[PDB]
């Protein structure tokens, strides 16, 4: 999975 | 509202203990009353409220995943109905979260810095409506998604320098929201490139404070774009 | 029981999901609801009830000790309280807990292995509750800890090998009460130390399934021996 | 914290 903040 | 009558600086100070303690469904509860306080979020307030917020969905999202990974492995109604009660209770939460964005923290942020903070969030909780919707109501999610990041983008390329930490994590969600919501891949990696060059561009003019706020983050937007180049 | 419309098999296999999708909550209540159906608990919906509970009360545990930890150096009430709070939700799911084991699952098992099991709960979740009590209340709780912890003890020792996991994890817990609850270390290092012994002289008779599942619990009994010795 | 199962 990508990263999100 | 259960918080209602508790002072807004005792839920304030309760969040943070509930994010110590790892409480985060009792911190989003804490940080939910004292926005309806009516009074504006500070920065770390802000913080507070997304923090417990991005905890709490989180989980259900993996949960989510979990469950319906294994529906569709098996494709009796168990599964099924599962899969809907974890993913009726985020969509829960994602509609209190656009509730409390929409009455009324995005109207009354009268700053470039809050303003933008809210309509990333408003992006992001519509896009994990997006994630597990499935129809015609699916496309409305994903435009409305859309919309929100890119007036988010437009205030924040108008009011905040590139390496501001939280036009920085706008981009990498929006990035992440054309790559994997809106099929739209080409955007992503054109996103993520452009915003880690003119942030890396922009670090000589930063504190070493800063540059370790913008650093995380820039981090964040290379190791998504090797995943997708 | 809100449960009370479903199955007893759906309520097990959403357990089981519950469970992948690391839903700790949900698969309490499901096994709740499982256990209010009246009948027995096989092995493996024992350890589905064990485990579920288990994280359960595990998050509220740790919470409670970031919370008095704070409490402790601070001395608003806002850290009192919220402390409070979740010591309150801890002794309600103890209560709840030990109502299942007294309505009615400790008499209607009706072999040493489940009554076992049942009784090694009830001393943890009476452990549990002595560990937020402070006072002549705390006195009658730790004496009923050791009750049920004993009574399982005899029972075990009557009716299974030295090497039975949940014989095992028994003496694990039971020692762990005297060191950190009785203010009896010394009690506690002599079952761990003796635990750990006999069934070491056991290994030789176990298939490798058998080993696997009893060194994994020796190894622990080790690790506290090591830390109080 | 010690142990338990
Ligand atoms: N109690 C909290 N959690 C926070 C409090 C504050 C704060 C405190 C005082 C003033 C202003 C703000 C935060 C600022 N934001 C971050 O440090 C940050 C946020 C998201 C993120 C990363 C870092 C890296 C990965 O994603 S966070
Ligand atoms: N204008 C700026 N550059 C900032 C101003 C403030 C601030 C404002 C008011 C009071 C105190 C501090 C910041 C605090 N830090 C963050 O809010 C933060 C948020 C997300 C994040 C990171 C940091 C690192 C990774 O992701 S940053
Ligand atoms: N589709 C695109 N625009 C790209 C196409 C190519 C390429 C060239 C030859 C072969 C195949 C692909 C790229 C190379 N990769 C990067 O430039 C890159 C990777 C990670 C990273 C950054 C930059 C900055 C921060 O973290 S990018
Ligand atoms: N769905 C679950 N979680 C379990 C299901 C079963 C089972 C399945 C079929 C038949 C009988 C039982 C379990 C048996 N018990 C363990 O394997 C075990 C339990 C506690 C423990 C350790 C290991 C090591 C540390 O503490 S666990
Ligand atoms: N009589 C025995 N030796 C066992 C019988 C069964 C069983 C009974 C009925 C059906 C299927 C299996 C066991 C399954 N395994 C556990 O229940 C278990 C529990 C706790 C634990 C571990 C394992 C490892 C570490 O902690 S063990
Ligand atoms: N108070 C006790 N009865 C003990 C006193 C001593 C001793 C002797 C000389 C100096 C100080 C202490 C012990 C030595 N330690 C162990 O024997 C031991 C440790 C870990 C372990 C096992 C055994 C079995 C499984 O894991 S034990
Ligand atoms: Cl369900
Ligand atoms: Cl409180
Ligand atoms: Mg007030
Ligand atoms: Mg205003
Ligand atoms: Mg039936
Ligand atoms: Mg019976």
């Amino acid at each position: 999975f990508p990263a999100t903040v | 509202g259960a918080m209602g009558s508790m002072e807004r600086a005792s839920l304030i100070q309760k969040a943070k203990l509930a994010e110590q303690a790892e409480r985060y469904e009792d911190m989003a509860a804490f940080m939910k009353g004292a926005v309806e306080k009516g009074e504006e979020l500070s920065c770390e307030e802000r913080n507070l409220l997304s923090v417990a917020y991005k905890n709490v969905v989180g989980g259900q999202r993996a949960a989510w995943r979990v469950l319906s990974s294994i529906e569709q492995k098996s494709n009796g109604p168990e599964v099924r109905e599962y899969r809907e009660k974890v993913e009726t209770e985020l969509q829960g939460v994602c509609d209190t979260v656009l509730g409390l964005l929409d009455s009324h923290l995005i109207k009354e942020a009268g700053d470039a810095e809050s303003r933008v903070f809210y309509l990333k969030m408003k992006g992001d909780y519509y896009r994990y409506l997006a994630e597990v919707a499935t129809g015609d109501d699916k496309k409305r999610i994903i435009d409305s998604a859309r919309s929100a990041y890119q007036e988010a983008m437009d205030i924040s390329k108008k009011e905040m320098p590139p390496t501001n930490p939280i036009r920085l994590g706008l981009a990498l969600n929006f990035s992440v929201f054309h790559y994997e919501i809106a099929n739209s891949p080409e955007e992503a990696i054109s996103l993520a490139k452009t915003t880690f060059d003119e942030a890396m561009a922009d670090l000589h003019t930063l504190s070493e404070d800063s540059y370790k706020d913008s650093t995380l983050i820039m981090q964040l937007l290379r190791d998504n774009l090797t995943l997708w180049t």
